[PDB]
């Protein structure tokens, strides 16, 4: 969840295995479509799932 | 000499196991294990000043160690030193022995205390000394080759490198309180003793006779010995008393490193046929021998193999 | 009372990790995968030695000695990268999922 | 750490050292005083 | 606020005698204390630290003692040299460290009387519209001196100052100087001004004076 | 080797900011907190501020709490102490001194190493120079009891006053005095020598009043 | 052959210790709380927190 007030802007953050980040956020019932592409990790290996 | 001992002290330290296959804090601790020398020879340090007298007198024939919360006298003769066999002590100095041990897993010193009571402290040690040379030996031969290697020295002055002796800290005693009808004792025996604790009487500070709270009980209260006159090594096994260490002084360390030469044994000669284009030997080893060859031209194609026993080998 | 093992030196490569082991004594090593088929196996170290430990993607359980387990996960990484040029791309897909690629081109 | 080279300098009176050991501390338990730590042996011991 | 109480002056000591400072806090402060030596004319120095370690560079001489909540300062056999104010320090483990008043050691002498002289004003300073009888002590062993000034056979004060020398480094004594201050207008009001000093060498006060 | 020098320090009026500084040598000014001192005359010691090792901690004593700043140049080995609204509480010695630690939180130090504290006076006055005036022997009732003569130097404000009687030569037999602080906001002191009443006629003594501050120098005779 | 250096730890019954880094080749510092440390004679530390 979020909390919104009068004409602002709000940060979010996601995780996908999309190369191409392609999906729509659905807020207080006023949907937004979003995209842009991704960048591979450095990394090989994690500690976590 | 053993002059810059004359205000240090012996400390009692934890040991890991005191030969009952329990830990406890024991006057025979092992601080460090140094094996720098490659003829084998092990330099260990313990909490034990070696050749040196609680009246701060030179006697090589005697030890001191801490009890309790004063010093004491054992003899020189009961200090021994042991791995996978008995060990043998090539001299001693202060908190340092120089010994030759045969090889093992473990390491253990110890040593007879004025009551007749055995003291020791083992640890864990991996003791298994390089090979000098080709061959693999257990002792040294009647005739052989000499080939360089590294051992201590007996010297026991200007070595450069020193240890820090500080200030002890608190030393905490439970037999300094004892609970006499509805009071507590104190019991300072010559020692000024610190005490406090979260008593409704607000009874705390130093003393230096017998003090008497009259209020508390003997399991509310903490005491410990603060005034020390001696200084000893800042082991990793003693809390420090302050962010640095008070008043510091300087041990140096005997018994330094020095480039010496070991002699080595000499496999006896194979007995040698020919055959066409080829070397037919029989090597006769009693210990374990390395045998290698090279090809005297553009590709060497170098080969090596350890022979633990009488064998056929055709080049 | 029981001694506990060094904490290996490890670094990373693609779906791999390698461990070094500085053992004082013998210890045992051991792992398994946590997916359905654990593929248990194990060893025993008395000398250092370089351990080399293949990560499948449901994840790696490292056990060793007396010590705690580790897990490991692999990322999504490339050496090739998604955009740019055809050759590129197909890079990409390739080293991230190489069975489906050949199928799929 | 744990390899040849992991303590070196560039003459052997000079007071700059570089190392690289892997030497972390560790918690003291059961009320004792000792300083745990894990460090990688010397590599230069392995080397010989 | 915590404050430390040490002797409430001065002690007096011979050479070779046995000397005893101690210092103690109205609350509990710190497990540690801390002493100093000061001379006249120069900065203090560090002597005990942690109320059981001696500085070093300082004689074995000083050590450090104490009793419950009394912390003490001991001079095993007070030299020439040891002669000067010791003071007592806590930190309150904060860097906001709390110093006591300090005890002064004076070099013991037997009792002696005070000479007592008296100076008129001058003529340049009735001239100058002021006036000022000085009356001036000397050679005398105890400090505690009581001096008061008298005006037409009648007691003074507000009116008057007073300033004492520091021990004499052959005589081992000391000088006191009391000087009474009066305008032209009043001091040309009085015919007789006196000086009254009681003192311990003294088998009785005397007063010295003039027209 | 190991010493602070002070520096700074003077006549200042009151409600005016003074600057004190210090600077370190013959060890690592790095490796420990710094404090500063002060001593009033005829009192003992008062701590004032100090700073932590990299400025982690900063304390000041409660009468400047909201009037002092302590600071510290780790790269110029420097120490520095600003002091603003200055009043005439808080004329005294200042001196700086060196922690045995990096931080104030150890109550088993104390302070080791002592600089040469500065003066600071302040005061709403100008540098006026003394007045001398002789104080007669009383002759005509003392001559049996030996003779006392002095002189008085009054209404001078800077404190360093130095009196000797002719021009050094009398060394023996000379007592002096500590000057006093007057409600006038100036200094006076006394000096007194004993000698022989047989020499009253015989010898002229002189009171050598010298002031530095002002260049100024008095030589007054004494006579009965 | 490296030598690993450690001195005697400090105990802070009633406080938390502070720690100042140094330029040696390795150095590593660190602080442990809930410490209640023992000696042969009993308990080394009176305060329990």
């Amino acid at each position: 969840e979020i909390e919104v007030e009068g004409n602002s802007q709000l940060q979010i953050s996601f995780s996908t295995a999309l190369a191409s980040a392609e999906f729509r956020v659905q807020v207080c019932s006023t949907q937004v479509h979003c995209a842009a592409e991704c960048h591979p990790p450095k990394d090989h290996i994690v500690n976590y799932p | 000499n053993f002059n810059v001992y004359k205000a240090t002290r012996p400390y009692l330290a934890h040991c890991p196991d005191c030969g009952e296959g329990h830990s406890c804090h024991s006057p025979v601790a092992l601080e460090r294990i140094r094996n720098e020398a490659t003829d084998g020879t092990l330099k260990i340090q313990v909490s034990l000043q070696i050749g040196i007298k609680t009246d701060d007198s030179h006697d090589w024939t005697k030890l001191r160690y801490m009890d309790n919360h004063m010093p004491a006298d054992a003899e020189r003769a009961g200090l021994f030193v042991r791995t996978s066999a008995p060990c043998t002590i090539t001299g001693t100095m202060g908190h340092f022995i120089l010994a030759r041990c045969p090889k093992g897993e473990t390491l253990t010193v110890g040593f007879t205390d004025s009551r007749k009571i055995s003291h020791s402290c083992t640890h864990p040690f991996h003791h298994d000394p390089p090979v000098i040379g080709r061959e693999k030996f257990h002792s040294r031969p009647q005739h052989g080759k000499e080939l360089p290697c590294s051992t201590y020295v007996q010297s026991t002055a200007a070595t450069t490198e020193e240890i820090e002796v500080h200030m002890p800290p608190d030393t905490p005693d439970r037999t300094l309180m004892s609970q006499q009808s509805g009071n507590v004792k104190i019991t300072v025996n010559g020692q000024t003793v610190r005490y406090k604790c979260n008593c409704g009487g607000s009874n705390e500070g130093l003393t230096t006779t017998d003090k008497v709270i009259n209020n508390c009980k003997v399991d509310q209260c903490h005491a410990a010995v603060t005034n020390h006159k001696k200084w000893q090594y800042n082991s990793p096994l003693v809390p420090r008393n302050a962010e640095l260490g008070d008043r510091k002084g300087k041990i140096h360390i005997p018994f330094p490193l020095a480039n010496v030469t070991c002699r080595v044994p000499k496999a006896r000669n194979p007995t040698v046929t020919y055959g066409k284009n080829q070397v037919i030997m029989l090597l006769y080893p009693d210990h374990p021998t390395l045998l290698s060859y090279r090809n005297m031209g553009e590709e060497p194609n170098y080969q090596e193999e350890w022979v633990m026993h009488k064998k056929e080998v055709v080049l | 009372r029981v001694p506990k093992a060094r904490n290996p030196t490890v670094t990373y490569g693609k779906n791999q990790v390698i461990m070094l082991l500085y053992p004082d004594h013998p210890t045992l090593l051991s792992y398994r995968n946590m997916g359905e088929e654990p593929n248990y196996q194990e060893e025993w170290v008395m000398h250092k030695k370089e351990v080399v430990l293949t990560v499948p993607t449901e994840g790696l359980e490292v056990t060793w000695g007396n010590n705690e387990p580790y897990k490991y996960w692999p990322q999504l990484s490339t050496n090739g990268t998604a955009h740019g040029h055809p050759h590129e791309i197909i890079l990409y897909y390739y080293e991230l999922y190489p069975t489906m690629t050949v199928v799929v081109v | 750490p744990g390899q040849f080279g992991d303590i070196q300098s560039r003459t052997p009176e000079s007071k700059d050292v570089y190392a690289n050991t892997q030497l972390v501390l560790q918690r003291p338990a059961a009320g004792t005083v000792h300083v745990p730590y894990s460090q990688a042996p010397s590599g230069f011991k392995y080397w010989l | 606020d915590i404050q430390l109480t040490q002797s409430p002056s001065s002690l007096s000591a011979s050479v070779g005698d046995r000397v005893t400072i101690t210092c103690r806090a109205s609350q509990r402060i710190s497990s540690y204390l801390n002493w100093y030596q000061q001379k006249p004319g120069k900065a203090p120095k560090l002597l005990i630290y942690g109320a059981f370690s001696l500085q070093s560079g300082v004689p074995s001489r000083f050590s450090g003692s104490g009793s419950g909540t009394d912390f003490t300062l001991t001079i095993s056999s007070l030299q020439p040299e040891d002669f000067a104010t010791y003071y007592c320090q806590q930190s309150y483990r904060t860097l906001t460290r709390t110093f006591g008043q300090g005890t002064k050691v004076e070099i013991k002498r037997t009792v002696a009387a005070p000479s007592v002289f008296i100076f008129p004003p001058s003529d340049e300073q009735l001239k100058s519209g002021t006036a000022s009888v000085v009356c001036l002590l000397n050679n005398f062993y105890p400090r505690e001196a009581k001096v008061q000034w008298k005006v037409d056979n009648a007691l003074q004060s507000g009116n008057s100052q007073e300033s004492v020398t520091e021990q004499d480094s052959k005589d081992s004594t000391y000088s006191l100087s009391s000087t009474l201050t009066l305008s032209k207008a009043d001091y040309e009001k009085h015919k007789v001004y006196a000086c009254e000093v009681t003192h311990q060498g003294l088998s009785s006060p005397v007063t010295k004076s003039f027209n | 080797e190991v010493q602070l020098v002070e520096s700074g320090g003077g006549l200042v009026q009151p409600g005016r900011s003074l600057r004190l500084s210090c600077a370190a040598s013959g060890f690592t000014f790095d490796d420990y907190a710094m404090h500063w001192v002060r001593q009033a005359p005829g009192k003992g010691l008062e701590w004032v501020s100090g700073i932590s090792w990299n400025s982690g901690s900063i304390g000041y004593a409660d009468s400047v709490k909201g009037r002092f700043t302590i600071s510290r140049d780790n790269a110029k080995n420097s120490l520095y102490l600003q002091m603003n609204s200055l009043r005439a509480e808080d004329t005294a010695l200042y001196y700086c001194a060196k922690d045995m630690g990096y931080s104030g939180n150890d109550d088993y130090y104390g302070m080791d190493v002592w600089g040469q504290g500065t003066t600071v006076t302040v005061s709403s006055a100008s540098t006026k120079g003394p007045s001398v005036f002789p104080l007669a022997p009383s002759s005509k009732s003392t001559s049996g009891g030996t003779a006392a003569l002095g002189c008085l130097v009054k209404d001078y404000f800077p404190e360093p006053v130095t009196v000797s009687w002719n021009s050094g030569a009398l060394t023996s037999g000379v007592h002096t005095f500590p000057a006093v602080l007057q409600s006038s906001g100036l200094y006076s002191l006394s000096s007194v020598v004993t000698v022989p009443s047989s020499s009253l006629g015989t010898q002229t003594y002189i009171c050598n009043v010298n002031h530095k501050p002002s260049n100024t120098k008095v030589d007054k005779r004494v006579e009965p | 052959e490296y030598k690993t250096v450690i001195p005697s730890p400090y105990v802070k019954c009633c406080g938390t210790a502070e720690c100042k880094d140094k330029n040696l080749p390795d150095y590593s510092c660190k602080v442990f709380t809930g410490v209640y440390p023992f000696m042969w004679g009993g308990a080394y530390c009176f305060c329990d927190a």
